[PDB]
């Protein structure tokens, strides 16, 4: 898999825009919406007890991820 | 209207085929997740909440003495003697069994007083003496 | 000192779903809840929508019929508690006898070919019939007029 | 724009029989994961306070059992596969509940429980001395 | 070597699933359970009973959807509620697909005398986690 | 060595048939 | 074929405004449906050089029991329509001591939530009764019978005396033979007999 | 080794509480726990320790008559038994068998 | 429809076992006790061993419902030991996962 540009330029506006829709579930100011308040909301949403951490669900910034 | 309905008689096909056409105007699919729950709580299929261990299950409606004094029963036995003394341990066993009902625990009962009666001439030679 | 206790509030088995769902509204972005929630799934036209419903519903039907036809491998229940609506259906008489009650069981079963022969038997045989049960095969007979109700599968 | 206008809430009858008062309700938890309790607990707290019920949430020590299986179909003793089964557990203090208060908030909760958890509710029930108890008869 | 639900390495050339791929010491750790139910809890009853069920309908449901599945069922259990969810291709027409949802729902239902829903997750391929 | 005493053998009256009858209501 | 393949529509999730009423989409637990979810939610244990799985065709986000219908929004909206199913708990009983004042006996009940789809569980039947020896009309003759009576069911450093019953099938019938075995046991305390004067 | 007042109030709690009143050795007392538990085979899991195997082979079968369920095993045993017919390996009708 | 015959036999055991539980039980009962004369339990020891041989519970063997395995059965799930191994490292069995400390 290569990631190129615009695949990624994408994957940032979509991130943009779910990050907004996250916030409205919990309830939250989108625009003071931080990215710890993501992994609160998605641990919440999203219960694993898997051992590992990186087997968990995560939702972060394509930078980040890629 | 009609002081007292003939809610005794039952009621003909025709009536009964009527009422089915007065749902039918007000049936309509599912519309979300919770209609569906509705639904089958209202037939029965799911369960009532908060949930009961008990929920549709009571033994003939048998209060608590029912089951644990069960001397009304023994009154064809004998007063005294061993048999009367056989038949307290098993009345005091039966009222400590949780799973068997009243019936099922006169059964029991009732199959003594029937096996000391076929075996009333053993029981004689023992100096023992049954009805 | 006297305590006051409060009077206790009685409502529905039902009651408590029917008020969260009061919580919620419709969703526009949604199609129908009866149709599958899937991209591939939801009808993509008006036509779809009713021919999605029938064949779901064919497969009920289906599913009802083997019940029917084989309800040996259906009678283990195991619900606590019992769910009569979950249960094989019996439609055909369990009483062989030529007698007035026997002939009321096919009367409820609905079986206009069944009652209206052991009818005219039971006449021959010289046994009186009650007028509550003529009336009651008149009422099963003028409905449907002297035609079997339609059935899955014979 | 398509709201509905009128809505039919549903009907609660307030009967004359007195109510149960549940002194306290000790609801346990139990289940394989730890963050769908955690999940649960958020859940269950948040309910509580927007009905003003008071709560008190403690984690009681988790229990494992392990058993010991062989691995090869046929002999080969030394060499085993051994399993466990971790129950955590989760329990939530109400205090001060009425029969009807108890009733909707078990009924809210117990309808959402998680798939894989099961609960234990201790329910004590304050109640009077019976009238025979009040004075003796010999 | 160990040889229990170890997917054994080819030339790179075959797709595996994220379930396929993680050995058995991982059912703790990257992957879940398969199924969800109270049987196996501490104190808890009717173990033997909710295992013979989900053998069942994996069973069941690979001949109901011969072809369609695309990875391993899911089997979810709230109070008297079972869910079955699974994820199938885009292959069979979505006229077969929902036959075979009200039959499957009825049919289940009525053998096991609890309400069933089945959920289906259509995807375009059978996802590869990985080329072994 | 056998021990046996009076109040040994006297048997218990039923007193929930006789006198606590009352009691199984309310 | 006169038309092409079949065409899966795109997800719905592109529909939903940023300002949606979330509740609405998840009223009920329900599976996680990654055309009906609009987060960019990952989640898997990533290769060498990889990202986490996407959310389509994700099978252990199918395995995760999620709480979209619990979102915080929809929890403080589902318990204002609770609000009048409840009832207001006795201002006057303010601490657990004027609860005991009012209330000295209370009885213990189990409930047990399992899933399947048989409800009976046989622990469910068990009762347990306490109550303390000072709220009882007792005096010192009959309170030093009661204690021999009951055994070890009385404990004297909290004077509580606890009654189990599991005798009976129902949990109904088993709350009777605890009310009864306490009345019992008071009378028969009171009671005094010519063969206790051998003490 | 009760005193006659230790002795009487025993023997009126178990009036009391529905325990055993007269004197009973331990080997008759087994009549008590024989009827308060239900017999061995009695248990929901000894008579029920079994599936219906009838019930779920049988309805698999009657299943794939009607086509709505495909039998991958028994597909590969009719195959491999078709495959013997033509081989020759046919099973002889009983009664007539090869020996007589 | 059974996977063998030893599994078959079985089950016409459980069967029988439990329509005569009731009435071994109730026989039984004369047996172990001092109270009744011995003639009395003479009796009903002929009794109980004229009862169907298969009707006793001690010829009931606990095998895994899903290959008639005699022995290596656990009793809480009733499958022996390799068709427990091969539903539990699928993650087929809720709960149960493998054991490492
Ligand atoms: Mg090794
Ligand atoms: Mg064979
Ligand atoms: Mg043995």
């Amino acid at each position: 898999e290569t990631y190129t540009e615009d695949f990624i330029k994408k994957q940032i506006e979509e991130f943009n825009i779910g990050k907004r829709h996250l916030a409205n579930m919990m309830g939250e100011d989108p625009e003071t919406f931080t990215q710890e308040d993501i992994d609160r909301a998605i641990a919440y949403l999203f219960p694993s007890g898997l051992f590992e951490k990186r087997a968990r669900p995560v939702m972060k910034h394509p930078e980040q991820i890629f | 209207t009609k002081e007292a309905p003939e809610t005794d008689t039952s009621p003909s096909l025709w009536d009964v085929e009527f009422a089915k056409q007065l749902a039918t105007v007000n049936e309509q699919p599912l519309q979300n997740g919770f209609e569906e729950l509705i639904q089958w709580t209202k037939e029965g299929k799911l369960w009532e909440f908060p949930i009961n261990n008990e929920a549709g299950f009571d033994d003939d409606g048998s209060e608590f003495h029912e089951h644990i004094f069960l001397e009304k029963h023994l009154e064809s036995f004998p007063k005294q003697g061993p048999i009367r003394h056989f038949m307290e341990l098993v009345t005091c066993g039966l009222s400590k069994n949780p799973y068997l009902s009243v019936k099922q625990k006169v059964e029991h009962i009732e199959w003594f007083r029937n096996y000391f009666n076929e075996k009333k001439d053993i029981l004689k030679e023992s100096n023992i003496q049954f009805n | 000192e006297e305590v006051v206790i409060p009077k206790k509030k009685t409502w529905d088995k039902v009651a408590v779903l029917q008020a969260l769902a009061s919580t919620v509204n419709r969703d526009t972005t949604a199609v129908p809840y009866v149709f599958q929630d899937d991209p591939y799934l939801m009808p993509a036209s008006s036509l779809e929508s009713r021919s999605f419903l029938l064949a779901k519903k064919s497969g009920e039907n289906v599913a009802k019929f083997i019940i029917n036809s084989y309800p040996k491998y259906f009678q283990k229940d195991i619900a606590e508690p019992h769910i009569p609506c979950l249960m094989p259906e019996y439609f055909e008489p369990q009483i062989k006898d030529i007698s007035e009650a026997a002939l009321k069981e096919r009367i409820e079963l609905r079986k206009v070919k069944a009652s209206v022969d052991m009818f005219d038997q039971l006449l021959q045989a010289g046994t009186t019939v009650s007028l509550e049960t003529t009336n009651s095969l008149l009422d099963l007979l003028c409905y449907y007029g002297d035609q079997e109700p339609s059935t899955d599968y014979h | 724009v398509d709201v509905p206008k009128d809505l039919t809430k549903p009907v609660v009858t307030i009967s004359d029989e007195p109510d149960i008062l549940y002194k306290r309700l000790s609801v346990l938890v139990k289940g394989h994961d730890k963050a769908v309790l955690d999940s649960y607990e958020y859940f269950a707290v948040l309910a509580a306070k927007e009905l003003g019920i008071s709560i008190k949430v403690h984690e009681p020590p988790r229990k494992i059992e392990r058993f010991t299986l062989l691995q090869s179909v046929h002999i080969y003793k030394k060499h085993r596969v051994q399993y466990e089964m971790r129950t955590l557990y989760r329990c939530l203090e109400l205090e001060h509940l009425t029969g009807s208060t108890a009733d909707v908030y078990l009924e809210y909760i117990q309808r959402n429980l998680p798939e894989g958890v099961a609960m234990e509710v201790t329910k004590t029930q304050l109640e009077q001395l019976p009238e025979h108890i009040k004075e003796p008869i010999w | 070597k160990n040889r229990a639900a170890r997917v054994r390495v080819s030339k790179g050339d075959k797709p595996v699933t994220y379930e396929e791929a993680h050995a058995p010491h991982y059912i703790a750790h990257r992957k879940g359970w398969l199924s969800l139910h109270t049987g196996n809890l501490d104190g808890e009853d009717h173990a033997a009973e909710r295992t013979v069920e989900d053998v069942f309908l994996r069973k069941f449901m690979w001949g109901t959807f011969p072809g369609c599945l695309a990875d391993q069922l899911v089997l979810k259990r709230r109070g008297n509620q079972l869910e079955i969810c699974a994820v199938v291709l885009r292959q069979l027409s979505p006229h077969k697909y929902y036959f075979l949802v009200g039959y499957s729902e009825t049919l289940l239902s009525y053998f096991y005398k609890c309400p069933v829903r089945l959920h289906l997750q259509t995807v375009p391929s059978k996802v590869v986690y990985k080329y072994l | 060595l056998q021990s046996r005493k009076e109040y040994e053998q006297e048997l218990s009256d039923d007193l929930h048939v006789e006198r606590y009858r009352q009691f199984w209501t309310r | 074929e006169r038309p092409p393949r079949r065409k899966a529509l795109p997800p719905r999730t592109e529909k939903m405004a940023v300002d949606q009423d979330w509740p609405s989409v998840y009223p009920v637990a329900a599976p996680f449906k990654p055309s009906a979810v609009p987060l960019p939610v990952r989640m898997g244990y990533p290769v060498k050089k990889g990202v986490p799985m996407a959310k389509e065709g994700n099978l252990e986000l199918l395995k995760i029991p999620n709480f979209l219908h619990l979102t915080p929004v929809a929890i403080k909206k589902h318990c204002e329509a609770l609000k009048d199913f409840c009832t207001e708990w006795p201002a006057a009983l303010d601490s657990d001591e004027k609860c005991e004042k009012h209330f000295p006996i209370e009885i213990d009940s189990t409930d047990y939530v399992s899933s399947g789809p048989s409800v009976r569980n046989p622990r469910a039947r068990v009762v347990v009764l306490r109550v303390k020896l000072s709220s009882l009309n007792l005096d010192d003759h009959a309170k030093k019978k009661l204690i021999k009576l009951v055994g070890e069911r009385y404990c004297k450093t909290t004077d509580v005396l606890t009654i189990k019953t599991d005798r009976c099938p129902l949990r109904r019938q088993n709350y009777d033979y605890a009310v009864y075995l306490l009345t019992v046991l008071y009378h028969e305390s009171w009671n005094t007999e010519e063969w206790e004067k051998s003490k | 080794s009760l005193s006659e007042y230790a002795f009487r109030m025993s023997r009126l709690s178990a009036r009391l509480f529905g325990e055993v009143t007269r004197p009973t050795n331990s080997k008759s007392m087994k009549v008590v726990k024989l009827f308060s538990e239900l017999p061995l085979a009695k248990k929901k899991e000894t008579y029920d320790w079994y599936p219906n195997h009838h019930t779920y082979a049988e309805l698999m079968q009657t299943l794939r008559f009607l086509g709505l369920y495909r039998d991958e095993h028994q597909d590969f045993m009719d195959e491999q038994k078709r495959l013997k017919k033509l081989r020759g390996k046919e099973k002889p009708k009983k009664g007539e068998g090869k020996r007589a | 429809h059974y996977v063998d015959w030893r599994m078959w036999r079985d089950v016409k055991r459980r069967k029988m076992a439990y329509e005569y539980a009731d009435e071994r039980l109730r026989i039984n009962s004369l047996r172990k006790n001092t109270i009744l004369p011995k003639i009395l339990q003479d009796v009903a020891d002929e009794e109980i061993a004229a009862l169907p041989r298969d009707s006793c519970p001690v010829r009931i063997r606990n095998r895994c419902v899903m290959t008639s395995r005699p022995r290596g059965v656990k009793r809480r799930w009733r499958l022996s030991r390799i068709v427990f191994r091969h539903l539990a490292d699928h993650g087929q069995l809720s709960g149960i996962q493998r054991a490492t400390w």
